[PDB]
């Protein structure tokens, strides 16, 4: 089950 | 520094046996980058059912595939893999060894 | 022993002139991949690429699509952000590559998390392992490390990791059993392959098995070996198994001198195999 996406870099 | 060549083996799924169904495998590792282009040869030939793998990365983010294609192998055929990656001046070809 | 993983394997790849940067994901289970996503399929889904996922309903399958294309979507503002941040030019290509997951033991409990990150192949930046702090590579992934703490990313990192990462890898686990907790031993041998008359090469061979992990060495008079051995990476069947050999150049008529020993998980205890000439 993935994680969502965050914050870019 | 950022470009590493592939590694190449080229290996059956099974022990051959003569004139016994079995699957071709050329396992590519070790690359980066990702792009990169393989086939599988029988008796100098582009072999045309050849699948491969999702991409992943080993834990230095090298990168690796699979492919493969069902072949029964017989006393006298040669297979091979040949592969072009940016590491490479021109195609390498590593032909097939039963006993590697 | 008794442990497992579960880790997703995120790539993007820049293309300027031949459109937007791919993004391709794989998640595994130790070392079963079970599913996959590809920006470049004619109709992007996650997809199952293991039999074991499949019963899982349509509301599975919708949220980790919605997932990646918005993780697709950041990768790309990433991909243009560190070509700003090293003065690259927008001619070439570039990869952004992520690894997330978790390693549990046999009860189940989170025994380290992680999450890292790769730019055209070097480490860039990781979440250390109290999933609290970043370390940084040089002065780009500074401000990608300042950028993430001010949005407090460690925090719902940490929280994916000791949460949802643990019990889907257990629920995984538990339905999934037949084949995730199942160790397959190799079946071993060893071969003989005279080279000339003064010498011959003697090949240890481990296949068909699961976990990929295995040590193979070679002693002579109960020594280990390493001169005059070579060990092929560990190499995938295509049935979910794995092969592997190593092999030693030995002075013919020397061959009995010459042990090979085998650890796996699925062997109750270490091999040790000769040349049998039969």
């Amino acid at each position: 089950f993935p994680r969502p996406w965050l914050h870019g870099l | 520094m950022i470009q590493r060549t592939p590694k190449i083996q080229v290996y059956s799924r099974h022990p051959a046996e003569n004139g016994k169904s079995n699957f071709l495998n050329c396992y590519v590792s070790g690359f980066h980058p990702s792009d990169i282009e393989v086939d599988l040869l029988k008796n100098g030939e582009r072999i045309e059912k050849v699948e491969h793998s999702d991409l992943s990365f080993s834990k230095d983010w090298s990168f690796y595939l699979l492919y493969y294609t069902e072949f029964t192998p017989t006393e006298k055929d040669e297979y091979a893999c040949r592969v072009n990656h940016v590491t490479l001046s021109q195609p390498k070809i590593v032909k097939w060894d039963r006993d590697m | 022993m008794g442990s497992h993983s579960m880790r997703y394997f995120y790539t993007s790849v820049s293309r300027p002139g031949r459109g937007e940067p791919r993004f391709i994901s794989v998640g595994y289970v130790d070392d079963t991949q079970f599913v996959r996503f590809d920006s470049d399929a004619a109709s992007p889904r996650e997809e199952p690429r293991a039999p074991w996922i499949e019963q899982e309903g349509p509301e599975y399958w919708d949220r980790n699509t919605q997932i990646y294309k918005a993780q697709a979507q950041t990768d790309r503002e990433s991909l243009r952000n560190l070509r700003g941040y090293y003065n690259q030019s927008e001619a070439g290509s570039h990869t952004l590559q992520s690894m997330y997951g978790c390693d549990v033991g046999p009860d189940g409990r989170l025994l380290r998390g992680h999450n890292q990150y790769a730019y055209d192949g070097k480490d860039y930046i990781a979440l250390n392992e109290d999933l609290r702090s970043w370390t940084a590579a040089d002065t780009a992934a500074q401000i990608s490390q300042r950028k993430l703490e001010a949005a407090r990313v460690a925090e719902q990192l940490r929280a994916y990791l000791e949460g949802e990462c643990v019990e889907w890898l257990r629920r995984y686990l538990e339905n999934g059993k037949d084949k995730l907790e199942r160790a397959d031993p190799p079946k071993t041998h060893v071969t003989h392959h005279p080279i000339s008359d003064h010498e011959a090469t003697l090949r240890c061979w481990a296949l068909g098995f699961y976990p990929a992990e295995i040590t193979l060495t070679w002693q002579r008079d109960g020594e280990d070996q390493t001169q005059d051995t070579e060990l092929v990476e560990t190499r995938p069947a295509g049935d979910r198994t794995f092969q592997k050999w190593t092999a030693v150049v030995v002075p013919s008529g020397e061959e009995q001198r010459y042990t090979c020993h085998v650890q796996h998980e699925g062997l109750p205890k270490p091999l040790t195999l000769r040349w049998e000439p039969s």
